[PDB]
């Protein structure tokens, strides 16, 4: 297929090739032209706080080691070893001060460097240039506020422009509410699933909850339970959408802190959340301290998902076109009490862990999505992100980005999409920027 | 019995364990174990949610089924969360699944699921302070199949607590499942071990 | 590879390159040059009888649902939404009045139409054009006496033109009989063969039964138990083969109307058929009254099988290059009395179902003779179906088609190959008839 | 124990055979049909067929596996046939799949195969009105390996009726299936589960 | 019981094995295997491998498990070594494997694996001839987890001697398998069965 | 990928690409250049001694039956049946006149030949050539001292010119200690590597022995054991490594007669072997009498390794480029007394086999290194294979070959991966050799 000119996602990212789902062909693409481009998902800083900690992360199909240098940096590694590349690192977690192979013994420090070689001396002499032999490194590894992403593309742009209009919606959780921390570790489980359908799922997915999750809603009691089996129309300015530029984009339910937390939280939860909105009101306004206790279902592009004040935190690690490796880690607020903390995350993974019977829901769904990208019938079809077109605006004075001013829409897929087809077209971050320096007026054109 | 200096690869929480079986034995109570869970798998596997609540399930349960991260044999400063919780469930959070499972809009139970339970290696013995809790371990192996050509096999050991409650009837009171396998490869964990 | 020239089957259909039955690339070709453009079984009137009734059927490797709609017609539509592209219907048979997705509540009524979004107004307004969002439907639907086939393609032959000279010898029990039902649910079996290495079985393969099956004619005491072993020669004129231009093509063993049904139903059967063929012969003569209670081992093409008496009737589903999905059910006469037909069914469950003794013995065949198909010195060798050639005839007095005038042969292989060649070398079906002007010449040549 | 009504998943015949279970537990019936099960399984496991017919399976047998249509959990008009049958066989339709299984030229069977079997979960009860039918259920793993590297694994509870025959020896009069795979995934059922 | 003339695929050995077990069953002895097998596979699920050798390993052990070539149902003529030993050790050689497992530099052992085994089908009878020598039979499937998403599950029917040796205890002096699958797909045969 | 042009293998063999490891249209490719062009091991004399023997082996992904014809040789053929391509032999070893293909009945020959069809006179008459549809037959078949090894390719050098400059160090051990026979049956197990990967390990990887066995070496006690974890050095002249023309090449670790067996026989083997080395002193010299109790890990190109001394005798049959199928025999002097040889079989299995504690510390080496090959990050990255390159040296007076003088180098994995760049950007031998007419050239350059 030539991805220079197969048009994948249709104009202002109104449809998409049911085949984009399926087609491994695709997918082998997709590694060079999303994953090894875009910034993706590692850790956080909670979980690798002292020198020496570590942990493993994917990075696409790629494994890295992710470590804090004595200097309080993070960088991090391909875990391959750079003799006969054997894998590394055979843990999730841990502290230490090297890595060892288990083939041939060479070790190699959390800086990378290629330090020791059984025996040099005697089977090397000085004909071993060490200097070049060190861990192939992550070029580019930024934080956002405790959340560490790394980008194999030294050409890309910074973590916070590549967020575009998607980090104002953040930062008042991330940034103004005193901190977040990731709670470890997290579930992991193997979806048949796309990993595309689970983040345009959480990206602007707010239509299929009361229908999807009725089950869910009706037997949890959370506070979004009057949405179940579509019973209830979700309020005039329940809500907006939102996209940006390099893809993230998110939905925005006003007020709804406890999230998907059943009512053995609900009162705590909006108690905290309100008391804390009440202090930053003063600090950063009263909208953005109302959107600080906003349910916030975001992905952020390509393949990292969240849901705030519910508090999930998710990656769709890739593995082939029709299966998904999902991690579930539970984010909470730093200065929330610690018997607080311990509870909303068992919350999280009570309902979107390995186990969640929220998560349940969406099995179905979006393992047969994926599965149908490959039916014969199916592969030319379109996949529909219609709703709410020619309504969304681009440069409103209080909310930023492409934004639908309304709950539920299909504004979010459409940027999403957009710059999925950018990508998938372009063969470098440059040619990214000229196949999207209209992304706005594509996305609002009817408006 | 266990050294855990010598026996390198054993846990302190898995000596302990043991220790409570090998001692005096009671053949009895190892048959009443044999039954209890029997019936148990039995009310699950024909999917008699409320009926395992009300006749297997006492108000205090703890249901926790925990995966804990992989590190290093030799790791010794790391000391972060171990493990995450896939259950940790009181009996409201267990009658929150049962409802969930019940009711007629989850659309991912039709067509009707089915499932099989293998129960063995059942051990019993009394506890040594409280004399009305029965410790019991038993090893699961749980067949789930759904639509046509979905199959999915659980396999685990479980540490439980029973007691008599209302009605003289043995009753869980604890349920401790540390699941082998990190990364799951049966789409999720939405099964009652 | 390109199909246009390469000789996967040789002239007259004599030989086929083993690397059919393994090739994946090739059977992603099929998909479209056998699978989109030819009919294939879906159902059978019994099974959908009332309004609203339906089933899901496999078309190839696609998903269909099969409904009787209120005015007695039937349609079949994809098994997927026309929004994110989910699987609608997730059982096998059941009745209503219309599908809706369980994703977002999209719903759907049995004859295709969109019929309801949730919140439309509220939603989409006036912008959503349900009128082009019908399920995609499947272009020609068209019944032979209850047997239910599809076709995507809209330039195909009417059914009982596509049946050709293979409909004379059908006829007799299909229609003559008063009609067959089709008694479901199916036995459903996955295999590790080419679906092709079964077809060609039931179409042309009685040279295999004394051998393949001497343990199951030996065991059962059925109807051609002497053949056990090849103890013994069937007698001349036992029967004979048929093929026809669009590929179906059967066996007749002359009179063996309790089939492979075990000792225990022969008497009653051997009684049934003779006193219907009694009525029969003053209704369309001696000769067709014998076929219809002698054995047709069948294949229309390219994969529905059937054994006629015995009441076999398989579907043989491709799954990939090495896998195919087996269904079985049982075809009974309508005016059998009630007891023998259960009995009957049992009886095809019992030799060729699931536990199929009979259809056991033909697992390793099928399935090493495809796998064999991979292996590399395999690959470009030849699979030989000689055995017959230059004994044909065409245009026949009494037996119509490319006829063999004997039980034992392979010339029902050769048209099976000879319509499988045009086809994968053609691009529709104009180009099919041009390759297929001189078919049964080019079957008979050397007499 | 069950009401159907609110424990919605569950089927009325489901329902029914558990209530005879859990009433009056005999431990030494159950221990009697932990034998017979096991010297059964033995004799399946070794390929002794005929002696598995003659001292397991009684003359009027009814030996049932039956795979059910996949319908909506919802579903109340349609009312055709709910399933097929795998096996239905009386003691000479045995005896046939016997005398297959045994013929020199059934190639299917050199190499000679391996069968492993596990049985759990026994539970044993004597019928109500005849007083020399003894009720059974267990559950079965069925490993099956042949030819290198074909490994097939079978999955089912099995409802079994034993009587009293011949020489006082109890046999199977009845065993029933509900398969719980729709579609198989082991190249056939060509076992005696 | 078995006459191999007639049930043509049983072989002498398991027709021999068999007969040892029909005869007088004594439910007792069976209770005891099945404590003894399920303390022994509690340990080694643990991984308390100096433990298991200690307390259920005899000093004179045969620990034999075989992997049999596959020849023609018909085979007659040719007579060559029939199969391969997987294991064949003596108390020596089993507690090298033991110290193996016990390195800490055996790598392959970190992260810690996890073991879950389910012993199913316990048969026991004495010897005929050394009446303090003890036939156990009992089938295992034996699930091994690591790494993540690694997991190998084995399938066997272990033929066993145990006999009373120091202190009264019941050790294992041979333990036999037959292992069902010729081409191992589990990466390796590295577990105690 | 054109692998005229594509640099998977530097010059010198110095570094190769990791995809080779994990590319599949690469392992298409190796069916035909490695697999269906070189010398591959088929059985042992001592496993068909008599008129009818058979056993069934691999030949890259293709099945065999090689069996002994009444005048003594051996001929193998596909195992593949000449009409429609059923598996013929469904086990492993026995005995007979032919072979009868239990789908038609057609009977076979030990020779091959196609000796009786049934019914052939009824239904074909005189028109069967049968003698032409024989078995299709391995070209080649040559024996190495009671080794049988086949060829595809009629245009192979003669086995013996094949094994080039390993040849002298594999005589004394295959020819003048009286002869070895193989132990059989072998052990079966797949592994998630390479053929390439053991097949590299073996060949020349002296290097990983104290490390990755570091816990073997200390619980076996055997005469290597002062090795384990790395905490000795090994004597200066403590061995050597060869490679040769055509790629096989070996280790040679001087006395190491016990090899890796445990103390329990390192005694008798000891005794054994120097009372052998005593006698052959005398008639072959000292220097190639050494040799015979020396400890060679050798791989004998492409996919059979051994260990000799230790007994161990392995084919990496290949089945995907991250799938191979382990066979494990066990190697013995026909001289020894009948005891010690079980015991020296049960100690290679006990080691090596399928539960061999050895062979399990070198799993996840192969395995992950293999992988790895697949990850996007890793395919374009260099394996490294240059320890010891620029002394190793040609035409030595008493070493032949390409010659490392030292026990641990990567002088072996540099002849065994020039010979399959040279293999893989070839079309026939004849281009083989044009383009390895420089071979041990460019093997010592620097030197
Ligand atoms: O189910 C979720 C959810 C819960 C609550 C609000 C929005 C969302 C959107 C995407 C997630 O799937
Ligand atoms: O085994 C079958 C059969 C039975 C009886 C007559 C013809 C046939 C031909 C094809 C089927 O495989
Ligand atoms: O582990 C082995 C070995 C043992 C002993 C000596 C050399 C070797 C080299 C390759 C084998 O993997
Ligand atoms: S592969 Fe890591 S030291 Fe050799
Ligand atoms: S995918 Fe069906 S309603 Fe959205
Ligand atoms: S496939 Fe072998 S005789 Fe027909
Ligand atoms: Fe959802
Ligand atoms: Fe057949
Ligand atoms: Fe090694």
């Amino acid at each position: 297929m030539n991805y220079n000119n197969k048009i994948l996602v249709s104009e202002s990212g109104l449809s998409q090739k049911h085949l984009i789902h399926g087609d491994e062909e695709l997918f082998q693409h997709e590694l060079k032209t999303i994953f090894a481009r875009n910034w993706l998902f590692l850790t956080h800083d909670s979980l690798i706080p002292a020198p020496g900690d570590y942990v493993t992360a994917k990075m696409g199909i790629d494994e890295v080691i992710v470590s804090r240098q004595n200097d309080g940096s993070i960088r991090a590694f391909l875990n391959v070893c750079r003799h006969r590349g054997k894998t590394l690192v055979s843990v999730e977690a841990g502290n230490a001060k090297g890595f060892v192979c288990s083939y041939h013994g060479w070790g190699f420090g959390s800086n990378g460097e290629l330090q020791s070689v059984p025996f040099e001396k005697d089977l090397y002499g000085e004909s071993l240039n060490k200097k070049c032999l060190g861990l192939k490194e992550v070029a580019r590894v930024e934080s956002f506020h405790g959340f560490i992403y790394g980008c194999f593309d030294q050409e890309a742009p910074p973590l916070m422009d590549y967020l575009g209009d998607a980090a104002w919606y953040l930062e008042p959780m991330f940034k103004h509410s005193g901190g977040l921390e990731l709670v470890g570790p997290p579930g992991k489980v193997v979806i048949k699933a796309n990993w595309k359908a689970p983040a345009e799922n959480f990206v602007g997915d707010a239509y299929h909850v009361g229908w999807t999750h009725a089950s869910s809603l009706r037997s949890g009691e959370s506070i979004f339970s009057s949405l179940a089996g579509n019973a209830a129309l979700p309020p005039e300015g329940a809500g907006l959408q939102m996209t940006s530029k390099y893809g993230s984009g998110m939905g925005v339910l006003w007020d709804g802190y406890s999230g998907v937390h059943s009512a053995d939280l609900v009162p705590e939860l909006m108690a905290f959340g309100g008391a804390k909105q009440e202090r930053l009101n003063k600090e950063i306004g009263d909208v953005r301290a109302r959107i600080y206790r906003s349910h916030l279902n975001c992905t952020v592009f390509p393949n990292n998902s969240m849901l705030t004040c519910s508090g999930v935190f998710k990656v769709w690690n890739p593995i082939d076109a029709n299966t998904t490796e999902v991690w579930t880690y539970a984010i909470v607020e730093k200065d929330m009490p610690e018997d607080l903390k311990r509870r909303l995350a068992d919350s999280v993974q009570r309902t979107f862990g390995p186990a969640g019977f929220w998560e349940s829901d969406d099995n179905d769904n979006m393992e047969t999505a994926s599965q149908n990208g490959k039916k014969y019938q199916s592969r030319d079809s379109d996949l529909l992100s219609n709703l709410g077109f020619g309504e969304d605006v681009y440069g409103d004075a209080v909310y930023p980005g492409v934004v639908g001013k309304s709950a539920i829409g299909e504004t979010s897929y459409r940027g999403f999409y957009r710059a999925y087809q950018a990508h998938v077209s372009s063969s470098n971050w440059a040619e990214f920027e000229h196949a999207s320096s209209t992304w706005h007026t594509e996305l609002t054109k009817t408006t | 019995m266990i050294n855990i200096q010598e026996d390198k690869l054993v846990s302190a929480h898995d000596a302990e364990e043991i220790l409570r079986f090998f001692n005096c034995h009671d053949s009895a109570l190892q048959q009443e174990a044999t039954t209890l869970l029997t019936q148990e798998a039995h009310l699950l596997d024909i999917q008699a949610y409320r009926a395992w609540l009300e006749h297997c399930v006492g108000s205090e349960v703890q249901y926790q089924v925990i995966s804990r991260e992989l590190r290093a044999a030799s790791e010794r400063r790391y000391k972060l969360n171990e493990a995450m919780n896939v259950y940790n469930e009181n009996f409201q959070q267990l009658k929150v699944r049962v409802e969930h499972q019940l009711d007629p809009q989850n659309w991912g139970n039709s067509p009707k699921l089915r499932f099989t339970r293998f129960i063995t290696n059942v051990q019993a013995a009394m506890d040594v302070n409280d004399k009305e809790l029965l410790h019991i371990r038993s090893n699961v192996i749980l067949h789930r199949a759904r639509r046509g050509n979905q199959v999915d096999v659980f396999y685990a050991a479980r540490e439980d607590k029973w007691k008599r409650g209302e009605g003289g009837v043995r009753k869980l009171v604890q349920r401790f499942v540390d699941y082998p396998e990190r990364i799951l490869q049966t789409h999720n964990l939405m099964v009652f071990l």
